[PDB]
């Protein structure tokens, strides 16, 4: 999930 | 409670001011003239022109173009979620839910701020296309940005502040009724919080606009509508045009939505 990623940066 | 509320206020303002590299502010400063011009982009030859200013057939390149621009908006409007107070310790998988579905409304929000009846700054504003371009372009790509002038004619005339705009985005992504929300009631008492502090700026910034927060609350469903028929628009060109395919980032984006 590429959003997840953005959130947890 | 008051003191408290002015303090969340500030708080996403603030938040706001290092989210978004152009802000309302600067935008109307812009297309008013008021200050210290962009590469106007109206045909096909100042667009083979202007693409040296542009950050990145003639419709392609404009799709290009805002999928460019809308793979950076996510990204500032992730960055902005994260500030408001109460949305990082919700569960994880909230988090990815309520940005799923507020990005593009906040897109749209935020759109407006950089247009007039004209055209549309692009390019942290040193471009402005025009709508006249944007709605002669080969069908359906002609359909995409009119409906959106349309909102941001009627949404401007509510002369809203960057200040107000801060508190009303952190409404749209707080909303409760995102489809697949696992923990609804931590989600409500946020954004119970910031209506008050959006209903409590609009009164103290306008207070000649007694309704102010009646008439926001009606232009946040006509942001949803804008979704749908984008959405719908977009996949006509995933038929109609084999060729185009979306970002990874925006095709997560609306892989299972609404
Ligand atoms: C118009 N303008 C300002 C940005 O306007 C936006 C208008 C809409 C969006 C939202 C974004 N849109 C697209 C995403 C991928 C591909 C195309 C689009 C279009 O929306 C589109 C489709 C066909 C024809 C024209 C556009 C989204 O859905 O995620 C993001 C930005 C431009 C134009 C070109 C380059 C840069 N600035």
């Amino acid at each position: 999930s590429l959003l997840k990623k953005l959130l947890l940066a | 409670e008051s003191a408290d509320l002015r303090a969340l206020a500030k708080h996403l303002y603030d938040s706001y001011i290092k989210s978004f590299p152009l802000t309302k502010a600067k935008a109307r400063a812009i297309l008013t003239g008021k200050t210290t011009s962009p590469f106007v982009i109206y045909d096909m030859n100042s667009l083979m022109m202007g693409e040296d200013k542009i950050k990145f057939e003639v419709a392609i390149r404009i799709f290009q173009g805002c999928q460019f621009r809308s793979v950076e908006a996510v990204q500032e409007i992730t960055e902005y979620a994260k500030s408001i107070p109460g949305f990082v310790n919700l569960d994880l998988n909230d988090q990815v839910t309520l940005l799923k579905y507020g990005v593009h409304e906040i897109i749209y929000t935020m759109l407006a701020s950089l247009m007039n009846k004209d055209g549309v700054l692009i390019s942290e504003g040193q471009g402005f296309m025009t709508r006249e371009f944007l709605k002669s372009l080969r069908k359906p790509f002609g359909d995409f940005m009119e409906p959106k002038f349309e909102f941001a004619v009627k949404f401007n005339a509510l002369e809203l502040d960057d200040s107000d705009l801060a508190i009303f985005i952190a409404v749209i992504i707080l909303s409760g009724d995102r489809p697949g929300l696992l923990n609804v009631k931590p989600i409500e008492d946020i954004q119970d919080n910031l209506l008050q502090a959006l209903e409590l700026q609009l009164k103290l910034n306008h207070p000649e606009s007694s309704q102010l927060f009646a008439k926001l609350l009606q232009k946040m469903t006509d942001l949803r509508q804008i979704v749908t028929e984008h959405v719908q628009l977009l996949q006509v060109i995933k038929k109609t045009e084999t060729d185009m395919s979306l970002h990874p980032l925006l095709q997560e984006i609306y892989k299972d939505l609404y």
